C-alpha cells in the first residue's frame, strides 16, 4: 500500500532572499517566459487573503477567482494542468460534459440496490484549487450554479431526498476562448466574451493573452521550445520548497491589515474612483490582493509598500479596456 | 478570413518533428537530415491550399 | 457469572444514581439532579437522559469501564436497577468499527439518509395452544418470530400451538434509517460508505435526512445476498437428520439520540419611546450608506392582519418589496443581509434551476426555490435572466397564494437595460417588466448614485473599518437577539383600527389619484391595489410603533410613504 | 381494498409522502376515484403474525370541503324579487357590477342539452368570456366560484398544473 | 363564446369614494351562502 522542520531554517534562507518575488514565481512554470504578473497572481491564488468573520454578519472568506483567455498557441491548457499539478487536491474538469445535478451527483446503488446521493466535482474542490477548461462554453444549469459559489460559496441541496445545503470553498480558475479567432482592438472586452457581465465584473481579475508580431519572442519560443522537444523533456528551481512553504504559511502566517495602510487605501481609492462614466468591487479586490501579498514573504502586518504594485495589478487589466 | 489560417500553433511544430522521425524511422537508420525535415515541410505546405486548381 | 458482575455494577450504579449527579451548590442545582430527571419525567411522562460524564463521576470511570465494554450484557440489569427506583419513590466514523465493539460504547456521527416509516414491534408474544389455559405470555421477544412456547404445563403438548394473543400486550414503534458518512472526511477518490442504524422508540422521528448527529454508544448485530460469499458458513449442527447456514454484517442500535448538527429587557424595549429610531441605525452596518430601504425591510418584518370574513373571502396579511439599483453597488450584500437575518429564508438568482425552480406511485412534485419559502421572504435576482411565464407565477402566487396542480413575500434585485438610469428618459422604461407585475409590487426604492469624494470617502472609511479588526465592534443601539425577541413579541399585537380618520384615508386616496391623473408624461394608471397596500402599510407600521388603533398621523406617514415613493419614480 | 397516500397539500415543504392501507365494505364500494382528496373515519387495527404491518378499515367517508330543509326553502321560493336579489347575493367583496355578475351566476346554474327521442342533442353549456384589466380582482370572483360551485379546478396559465387533456 | 362582459377603467371620483369605503366596510336581505348552495344543487338536479 506504501483514517529503509529541519528544512524551516533553509525556508527561512530563501524568505530572506531579496529576489524572492521573481524567483518563486520564475521557477513555477519553465514552459512560458512571460505572464510574470499572471503568475504571481496564481502564487497569490493559494495565499489569496485573511479569511475574515465579523462579530456578527461579515464571515468573509479569502477566496479569488482569476480567469485567463486570448488568442490561441499559448499552451493555456497545458498551464492549467500545471496548476492541477501544483494544487494538493485539484479538480481539472471541461466544458459541455457538466450540469447542475460538478455538483449533486446522486445515483443509484448496486449492491444494495438504493438510491445513494454523491457529492459532486466541486466538493473534491473543497480547499484548494479547481480547473475548468472553456467555461464561455457552459450550459443553462452550469455556469449559472458558480453564482452562490462567487456569493455565498455554499451548495443548496433541497430535494424529496435531501434538504441540506453545505459549503465548499475552493478557488476557481478558468479558461476559455473569444468569439473571433484574433481579438481585434476598438472593441469592448465585455464583448468579445461569452461571459454574463455581473459575473465577469465579479471575478478577480481578467487576463488578456494576444498574439504578437515580433520575431524575438518568436525565436526565444522556438529555441525554448524546441530545447523542450529535443531530448525529449542559471536559476534555482525549487520543486517542492514552495509547495511545503504554502502548506506552512497556511495556518502559521495571519497578515494584520491596520491602520497606516488604509490612509494610503483612501488616498490611491479617491483617484481609482476618478475613473468613471470604479466601484466597491474594487475596493474588495485591493485589500484581497494587498494582504494576499502580505501573507506571501511570510509577513504577519501589512506594510505600507506591496500596494502598489498590488493596485498596478488591477490597473494593468484596466489600461487594457481603454479600445 | 482567407484560405489561409491566423495563428500557427507551437503543436505544428511538435507534429512535423514527430512526422519527420517517422521519416526517418522508414530510413531505419537514425540519420536525421535536412531532407529528412524537409519532407516534413513538403507534406505540409502541400497537404494545405491543394484548393489552387 | 454475568449476573454477579452485572448485579455489583447494577447495585454501585444505583448507589451512583441515588448519590449526588452534579457538584454544583445552591446557585443552580445542587443534588439529586437524575431525580429531578426522573420527576421531571414525571411531570412529562415520556425516558432517561444520561450523560457521559456523569455516569463517569462517582466511580472515576471503574464503573464506565464496566458498562462501556458491555452494555448489551447489562440491559436488564440497567432496567431493573431503575425500576427499583421507581417503586423505592414511586465520537469515531464507520471505520472505528470492529468485532470488539459490539456490547461497548462509541459515539458515531454522519449524513441522514433515506427516511423510513413508522411501524410497530412486538416483544410480547401471548401463544399458547388449543388447551383450556390459553392464556400464557412467553418472556422471549429476541429476534426470532417464535410466537408459539414448546413446554406449557397444560395437557396439551408442545406440538400443539395456537397464534399469538395480538390484543394483550404492549408494542413500540420504530423506523430504520440508513446514515450516510460525511463528504468531509473521504479522501479523494473515494465514493462514500453506507452504514444501517436502527432509531428505537421514544426518540422516534427526531431524523431528518440531511443532519449531523451524535449517538447512543451502543452496537448490535442482527441475524440473518450473502450467499457464495465466500466465508466459512457456520451451520447448527448440534453435538450428539439435516436446519439452515448463516453470514451476518454489522449493524447499530441506540435509546439515546441528540441531533445537535428575559422579560425585563423587553420592558426596556417597549417602555421607551425612541425606540423607532433606535431600530432604523441598527439593521444593517455593514452597509454604510441609506437607510430608507431599511425602512421598509424592518416594516417587511411584521405581518399584516389578515383576519377572516364570512366563509367567502378572508383576507391576506402580507407586504412586497421589490428594489431595483445600479449595477456594481455591493447589493449582494444587501440581500446577503437579508438572508443572513431573516427566518425562513431561501436566496436564489434562479436561472440553473428547472422550469420547476420557480414553482409504484410516488407522484412526488418536486419543492422549487419559490413554493418553500413559507411565511418567508423569496428575493430573487437578476429578473432579464429569467422569462415571461415565471412572471406570470409570480403574479399566480401573488393574487391566489396558491398554485393548484406559497404563502411569500418576494424581494427583488433588478438592474438597467444601457446599465445606467437616463433621467431624461422615464421610469417606466428601466424596469424592464409589464404592467401588472409592476403593480403589483408595492414599493420600488430607486437607488443611483454619483461620484463625490466626501460621501465616497466616508462610507469607504466605514466599510473599510469593518474589515479593519480592530475597531469592527461597531455598535447599534439594540442587539440582534433582543431585536428577534421584539420581532416575535410585535407579531402578537392584531392592530383593531377604530379610528374616524378612515374617511380621511379616502379623501386621501382621492387626492392621491387625482394629481396621479395629471402628467402623464413621465413614466401611472394607479391601481385599487396600491390604495389596500396603503391599508396595509399603515397597519404595519403603527405594529412597528407597538401602537393599535392607527392614528391619522399614522395615515399622513404612510401617505408621504407612498407619495415620495412615486414622486421618487415620478422625476 | 384501498390505497391511499398522503395529500401533497399539507406535506412539510420538500419532504416525501407515505403510504397506508384502506379497506372498503358494503356501501361505500368504489366511492372516491383518483385525482382526489378525502377524510377518512377509520379504525386502526396490524396484522397477526407473518409466517407488524398496520391496516385502517374504514367507517365513515367524509369529502373535503332534509324534508323541512326543502319546504321551507319553498317558501320563500316563491317570491317575485329574486332576481336583482341573487345578483345582490353573489358576492359582497366586491360591491358593484351587476351586470357581469347576473351572467356569472347564471352561467355556473346551468343549461339544458335536451337530446331529442332518438334524434339528436344540441348543447349544454353556457360560454363565459370577461376581458380583464390589471388592476382588477376579477379573480376573486372566479375564486368565490370555486368555493361555492361543485367541482372546480383552477387551470393555470401556462403549463404550471393537471392538462385538462386525459393522455 | 357566448357572453362577453368587458369591465371598463375611466377616472370616476365617487366610484372611488363607494370603492374606498366599501372596502373599510370589507375590513370592518341577501341570502345566505348556505341557502344559495342549497339552491343551486337542489335545483339543478
Amino acid at each position: 500500500k506504501v483514517l529503509i522542520d529541519q528544512d524551516l531554517a533553509k525556508i527561512r534562507e530563501v524568505a530572506a532572499r531579496e529576489d524572492l518575488y521573481s524567483l518563486l514565481a520564475r521557477s513555477i512554470a519553465p514552459s512560458i517566459y512571460e505572464l510574470e504578473d499572471v503568475k504571481k497572481g496564481i502564487l497569490l491564488q493559494l495565499f489569496g487573503g485573511t479569511n475574515k468573520t465579523f462579530t456578527k454578519g461579515g464571515r468573509y472568506r479569502g477566496d479569488i477567482n482569476i480567469l485567463l483567455c486570448g488568442d490561441p498557441s499559448t499552451s493555456k491548457s497545458q498551464i492549467l494542468q500545471y496548476v492541477h499539478k501544483i494544487t494538493p487536491r485539484g479538480v481539472y474538469t471541461s466544458g459541455k460534459g457538466s450540469s447542475a445535478v460538478l455538483t449533486a451527483y446522486i445515483t443509484r446503488d448496486v449492491d444494495t440496490k438504493q438510491l445513494v446521493l454523491e457529492s459532486g466535482a466541486l466538493v473534491l474542490s473543497d480547499g484548494g484549487v479547481c480547473c475548468i477548461d472553456e467555461f464561455d462554453k457552459m450550459s443553462d444549469s452550469t455556469r449559472s450554479v458558480l453564482h452562490e459559489v462567487m456569493e455565498q460559496q455554499t451548495i443548496s441541496i433541497a430535494k424529496a431526498g435531501i434538504i441540506t445545503t453545505l459549503n465548499a470553498r475552493s478557488s476557481i480558475l478558468a479558461s476559455a476562448n473569444p468569439i473571433g479567432s484574433r481579438y481585434n482592438p476598438n472593441l469592448p472586452v465585455t464583448e468579445n466574451i461569452d461571459l454574463p457581465p455581473p459575473l465577469l465584473s465579479r471575478f478577480d481579475l481578467v487576463y488578456l493573452v494576444l498574439d504578437k508580431v515580433d520575431e524575438k519572442n518568436d525565436r526565444e519560443l522556438a529555441k525554448h521550445l524546441t530545447n523542450l522537444y529535443l531530448e525529449d523533456k542559471d536559476d534555482v528551481l525549487p520543486v517542492e520548497f514552495l509547495t511545503m512553504y504554502i502548506s506552512y504559511a497556511k495556518e502559521h502566517i495571519h497578515p494584520i491589515i491596520t491602520e497606516a495602510a488604509k490612509t494610503e487605501l483612501v488616498r490611491a481609492y479617491v483617484g481609482m474612483r476618478k475613473m468613471g462614466d470604479a466601484t466597491t468591487r474594487q475596493l474588495e479586490s485591493m485589500i484581497r490582493l494587498a494582504e494576499a501579498h502580505a501573507k506571501m514573504k511570510l509577513k504577519n502586518v501589512v506594510e505600507l509598500e506591496d500596494v502598489q504594485e498590488a493596485v498596478r495589478l488591477i490597473r494593468s487589466a484596466i489600461k487594457d479596456y481603454a479600445t | 478570413s482567407k484560405f489561409s489560417f491566423g495563428q500557427a500553433t507551437p503543436r505544428t511544430l511538435l507534429g512535423i518533428i514527430r512526422l519527420s522521425q517517422a521519416l526517418a524511422k522508414l530510413r531505419l537508420a537514425d540519420m536525421v537530415d535536412i531532407d529528412d525535415v524537409e519532407e516534413a515541410l513538403r507534406l505540409v505546405r502541400v497537404s494545405k491550399e491543394s484548393l489552387y486548381q | 457469572v454475568d449476573d454477579v458482575t452485572g448485579e455489583k455494577v447494577r447495585e454501585a450504579f444505583e448507589q451512583f444514581l441515588e448519590d449526588f449527579s452534579v457538584q454544583s451548590t445552591d446557585t443552580g442545582e445542587v443534588e439529586k439532579v437524575y431525580r429531578a430527571q426522573i420527576e421531571f419525567m414525571k411531570i412529562y411522562d415520556l425516558t432517561i437522559y444520561i450523560d457521559y460524564q456523569h455516569l463517569s463521576m462517582r466511580e472515576n470511570g471503574a464503573l464506565a469501564m464496566a458498562i462501556s465494554e458491555q452494555y448489551y450484557r447489562f440491559l436488564p440489569f440497567l432496567q431493573k436497577g431503575l425500576r427499583r427506583v421507581v417503586r423505592k419513590y414511586a465520537v469515531h466514523r464507520i471505520r472505528d468499527i470492529r468485532s470488539e465493539k459490539i456490547g461497548s460504547l462509541l459515539s458515531i456521527s454522519g449524513t441522514v439518509t433515506r427516511t423510513s416509516e413508522v411501524r410497530p414491534e412486538l416483544y410480547k408474544a401471548s401463544f399458547t395452544c388449543d388447551m383450556c389455559r390459553a392464556i400464557v405470555d412467553n418472556v422471549e421477544q429476541s429476534f426470532k418470530y417464535t410466537e408459539p412456547t414448546f413446554c406449557p404445563n397444560p395437557s396439551c403438548e408442545n406440538r400443539a400451538f395456537w397464534t399469538l394473543n395480538v390484543t394483550r400486550s404492549r408494542f413500540l414503534d420504530w423506523q430504520k434509517v440508513r446514515i450516510q458518512e460525511n463528504a468531509n472526511e473521504i479522501p479523494t477518490g473515494s465514493m462514500p460508505r453506507t452504514l444501517d442504524v436502527i432509531l428505537r422508540g421514544d426518540s422516534v422521528e427526531r431524523a431528518k435526512p440531511g443532519d449531523r448527529c451524535k449517538f447512543t454508544g451502543v452496537e448490535i448485530v442482527v441475524p440473518d445476498t450473502q450467499l457464495g460469499l465466500p466465508g466459512v458458513k457456520p451451520s447448527s449442527t448440534l453435538d450428539t437428520s439435516l436446519v439452515r447456514d448463516l453470514t451476518y454484517k454489522i449493524s447499530f442500535l441506540a435509546c439515546h439520540v441528540i441531533s445537535i448538527g428575559e422579560i425585563n429587557e423587553l420592558k426596556e424595549m417597549v417602555k421607551d419611546e425612541h425606540i423607532y429610531d433606535k431600530l432604523v441605525r441598527s439593521i444593517a452596518p455593514a452597509v454604510f450608506g441609506h437607510e430608507a430601504v431599511k425602512k421598509g425591510i424592518l416594516l417587511q418584518m411584521l405581518g399584516g392582519v389578515h383576519k377572516s370574513t364570512v366563509e367567502g373571502i378572508k383576507l391576506r396579511g402580507d407586504i412586497n418589496i421589490c428594489v431595483v439599483g445600479d449595477p456594481s453597488t455591493s447589493k449582494s450584500q444587501f440581500l446577503k443581509y437579508v438572508v443572513g437575518f431573516a427566518p425562513r429564508s431561501v436566496y436564489t438568482s434562479g436561472k440553473a434551476s428547472s422550469a420547476a425552480g420557480l414553482t409504484g406511485g410516488d407522484y412526488t412534485i418536486e419543492a422549487g426555490a419559490l413554493m418553500l419559502a413559507d411565511n418567508g421572504i423569496c428575493c430573487i435576482d437578476e429578473f432579464d435572466k429569467m422569462d415571461i411565464s415565471d412572471q406570470v407565477a409570480i403574479h399566480e402566487a401573488m393574487e391566489q397564494q396558491t398554485i393548484s396542480i406559497a404563502r411569500t413575500s418576494i424581494l427583488a434585485a433588478a438592474n438597467p437595460v444601457g446599465g445606467r438610469y437616463n433621467r431624461k428618459l422615464s421610469l417606466r422604461g428601466n424596469l424592464n417588466m409589464t404592467a401588472p407585475i409592476m403593480s403589483r409590487f408595492d414599493l420600488f426604492f430607486v437607488i443611483l448614485d454619483d461620484c463625490n469624494e466626501k460621501i465616497d470617502t466616508e462610507l469607504a472609511s466605514h466599510i473599510v473599518d469593518l474589515h479593519m479588526k480592530r475597531d469592527e465592534a461597531i455598535e447599534p443601539p439594540f442587539s440582534a437577539e433582543q431585536l428577534r425577541r421584539y420581532i416575535k413579541y410585535a407579531r402578537t399585537f392584531k392592530p383593531i383600527l377604530t379610528k374616524e380618520a378612515r374617511s380621511y384615508l379616502v379623501e386621501k386616496y382621492k387626492e392621491l389619484r387625482k394629481d396621479d391623473a395629471q402628467g402623464f408624461s413621465r413614466s401611472y394608471r394607479i391601481t385599487v391595489r396600491q390604495l389596500e397596500s396603503m391599508i396595509r402599510l399603515s397597519e404595519a407600521i403603527a405594529r412597528a410603533n407597538c401602537v393599535d388603533e392607527i392614528t391619522p398621523s399614522f395615515i399622513a406617514e404612510a401617505y408621504d410613504l407612498l407619495r415620495q415613493s412615486i414622486i421618487r419614480v415620478d422625476v | 381494498r384501498v390505497t391511499l397516500q398522503e395529500a401533497p397539500g399539507t406535506v412539510p415543504p420538500g419532504r416525501l409522502p407515505r403510504h397506508r392501507e384502506v379497506i372498503l365494505l358494503a356501501d361505500l364500494v368504489d366511492v372516491s376515484k383518483p385525482g382526489e382528496e378525502v377524510e377518512v373515519t377509520g379504525i386502526y387495527k396490524n396484522n397477526y403474525d407473518g409466517n407488524f404491518a398496520t391496516i385502517i378499515e374504514a367507517n365513515s367517508i367524509k369529502r373535503r370541503e332534509t324534508e323541512e330543509e326543502e319546504r321551507e326553502f319553498r317558501k320563500i321560493s316563491r317570491d317575485r324579487g329574486i332576481i336583482d336579489k341573487i345578483i345582490s347575493s353573489m358576492a359582497p367583496s366586491i360591491y358593484g357590477h351587476r351586470d357581469i355578475k347576473t351572467a356569472v351566476a347564471c352561467s355556473l346554474f346551468g343549461g339544458v342539452p335536451k337530446n331529442v327521442n332518438g334524434k339528436h342533442s344540441i348543447r349544454g353549456d353556457i360560454n363565459v368570456l370577461l376581458l380583464g384589466d390589471p388592476g382588477t380582482a376579477k379573480s376573486q370572483i372566479l375564486k368565490y366560484v370555486e368555493k361555492t360551485a361543485h367541482r372546480a379546478v383552477f387551470a393555470t396559465g401556462q403549463g404550471a398544473s393537471v392538462g385538462l387533456t386525459a393522455s | 363564446f357566448d357572453i362577453l362582459c368587458v369591465v371598463r377603467d375611466l377616472v370616476d371620483e365617487e366610484a372611488d369614494e363607494r370603492l374606498a369605503t366599501f372596502v373599510v366596510d370589507s375590513h370592518v336581505s341577501p341570502i345566505p351562502q348556505e341557502l344559495l348552495m342549497k339552491y343551486i344543487h337542489y335545483a339543478r338536479t
